[PDB]
């Protein structure tokens, strides 16, 4: 079959078409980062307005890309939450009404389940069970995954998510919002070990995270040192190394707790070069396996929604005629499949 | 000449269908429930008159102004339907729609339409029906402070009917204006009243492909200041 997936949860409009035989047939994306940069954060009303401008044109482009017509589509999946209510509503209203007009099922998709299943789009996808580390702008969670919709929350950040931590320190370094990826580029030129950040919540037991204290440590380090490019790169590297070391320690403890041999990483921060290398190295030493999405499917995109939509449709999940969005929607509450 | 109209730009939710020489319509107050009601209502009105979406000649939608969220629900639903069935779309002003409603209910041919825009402002228009039933005055649509509306009214003459929640918010809007004001008996737009406007635009070739549909928000100021230096 073929599913059209629609993602409008925050500031990316992503549309994709996934065929369960031939794989991904189309993938279209518009990122609004330039629209929000001048404000230092996503402005919900501007985000909502721009999804209206992009959603239909990118669906039209997706069909053209794939060389498909309306009749080739078997279901429409759309992100229903979590996310920004105004942004979710655009993709969800377009999606549900399109499905009605095409007389195909409409599949409401959980945004984080989309992230979690993104590594399934690659060759050699993970088998159950696995530990999943979801690390994005607003989420940082460890999950025990024993099957589709069988997600047990093991731990989560009690403050800043890893992604927002990257963005806040990047802002302190004078980078444009969201500066996470650019901080990582700076870090690549940094001298290992010149500064040393703490690894919060690693001295105590448990699987929860905290990153807010790293913004403070960064701020104080920045103001107490010189402003030359090398020093700034050294600060970026010490920050990145501390976040990565913290995530690795927590992943290790999750693998210990569950007994699992597979670790899946997803969400925007899973695009991080240092994190990908360090978790791969860890899994090699454990004689286990790591799994991640291609870098462009780590951050928000439509491909993961088309895929998760296909999985959910096959599990019997469809929408009635109501358009329901859920801006806060815990992953652990999804029905098993 | 089969036209389906939908609207969710205000606290109301409504759909209407002109098909086979009859008009069917449904209107209800749906505060906070638009997303749960709109597609069931579309399905219901279509099924009732035995019409398929792909047999529709044009899809009319409430383009705004109104609630930013509601305007977007309306255009989003309309876009999905129009994309799905390859329908041309006709955007209809919520302000003109209420003018048409005042005419239907009271015979009013000159209408001062005001919508409570929040933030101490109103969406405003001055609409006047010509001999052919076309509402002139679209160029007057604006978001305005009540004081500015009051100044504007002193430049108008004669008898007008008032419609919209802007008058609910500011019933003293026209104090000392010198106009003769009648109640237009319309607080919210109804899809039924979009139909004659849509039929005029259809005949004039003033429809658009789904990718060209645009909301009319009127208020376009961001409500957040840019960072220092931008
Ligand atoms: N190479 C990178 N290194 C570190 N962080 C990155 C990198 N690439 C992206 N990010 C961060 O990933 C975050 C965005 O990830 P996304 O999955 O797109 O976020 P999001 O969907 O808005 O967050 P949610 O709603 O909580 S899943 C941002 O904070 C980015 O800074
Ligand atoms: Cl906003
Ligand atoms: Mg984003
Ligand atoms: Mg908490
Ligand atoms: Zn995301």
């Amino acid at each position: 079959m073929r599913v059209l997936g629609i993602e409008t949860s925050c500031d990316e409009t992503g549309i994709a078409i996934y065929d369960d035989k031939k794989g991904l047939l189309a993938n279209q994306l518009y990122s609004q980062v330039k629209l929000h940069a001048d404000y230092g954060g996503v402005v919900p009303e501007l985000a909502s307005r721009d999804h209206v401008r992009k959603t239909v044109p990118l669906i039209q482009a997706a069909l053209k890309e794939a060389g498909l017509t309306a009749s080739d589509i078997d279901a429409v999946a759309y992100t229903a939450g979590p996310g920004l209510v105004g942004a979710l509503l655009v993709g969800a209203t377009v999606g549900r009404s399109l499905a009605f007009a095409w007389n195909v099922p409409a599949i409401p998709v959980h945004h984080m389940e989309g992230h979690l299943l993104a590594p399934m789009l690659e060759d050699n996808p993970p088998e159950f069970p696995f530990v999943a580390l979801l690390v994005s702008g607003g989420h940082t969670q460890l999950i025990s995954v024993t099957g589709i919709g069988q997600y047990e929350l093991l731990g989560e950040s009690i403050d800043d998510a890893a992604g927002e931590a990257f963005d806040k320190t990047a802002k302190l370094l004078g980078l444009d919002y969201p500066g996470g990826p650019m901080l990582s580029k700076m870090a690549s030129q940094g001298t290992a070990g010149r500064f040393v950040f703490p690894r919060p919540m690693t001295d105590r037991p448990g699987l929860d995270f905290s990153f807010s204290g790293l913004k403070t440590f960064a701020a104080n380090t920045i103001r107490s040192n010189g402003g030359d490019e090398q020093t700034r790169a050294d600060i970026a590297r010490a920050f990145e190394d501390a976040v990565v070391d913290t995530l690795m320690i927590k992943c290790k403890r999750a693998l210990e707790s569950t007994g699992f041999k597979r670790l899946v990483m997803a969400g925007g921060v899973s695009a991080n070069r240092t994190l990908r290398a360090k978790l791969a190295e860890m899994m090699q030493k454990r004689r286990g396996e790591v799994f991640y999405a291609r870098p462009e499917f780590c951050t928000d995109n439509g491909a993961m929604i088309a895929y998760a939509g296909m999985v959910r449709f096959k599990a019997g999940v469809t929408a009635d005629l109501g358009v329901t969005v859920r801006p806060r929607w815990p992953l652990a509450e999804l029905p098993a499949a | 000449m089969r036209i389906l109209a939908i609207d969710t730009a205000t606290e109301a939710c409504s759909v209407a269908l002109w098909n086979n020489g009859t008009i069917n319509a449904h209107f209800e107050l749906c505060p906070r429930e638009h997303t749960q009601r709109i597609l069931p209502m579309v399905q219901e009105i279509l099924a009732a008159s035995g019409a398929s979406l792909n047999e529709i000649d044009a899809l009319a939608f409430g383009r705004g102004p109104g609630s930013f969220t509601g305007v977007r629900i309306g255009i989003g639903i309309a876009q999905g339907l129009a994309l799905g069935a390859n329908l041309p779309m006709i955007g209809v002003s919520t302000l003109a729609t209420m003018a048409q409603g005042a005419w239907r209910k009271t015979g009013a041919t000159r209408v001062l339409a005001a919508i409570d825009a929040r933030m101490g402002e109103v969406y405003w228009a001055e609409y006047q029906r010509d001999a052919q039933g076309v509402w002139q005055g679209e160029e007057t649509e604006a978001v305005l402070k009540p004081e500015r509306v009051g100044e504007r009214l002193k430049q108008l003459s004669g008898e007008w009917a008032t419609v919209g929640t802007g008058w609910s918010a500011w019933p003293d809007l026209a104090k000392e204006c010198g106009l003769t004001l009648h109640d237009g008996e319309v607080s919210l737009p109804a899809a039924e009243d979009m139909l004659p406007i849509a039929s005029q635009k259809l005949a004039a070739g003033e429809t658009v492909a789904v990718e060209h549909a645009e909301p009319v928000y009127l208020r376009n100021e961001v409500a957040w200041k840019k960072l220092p230096g931008k």
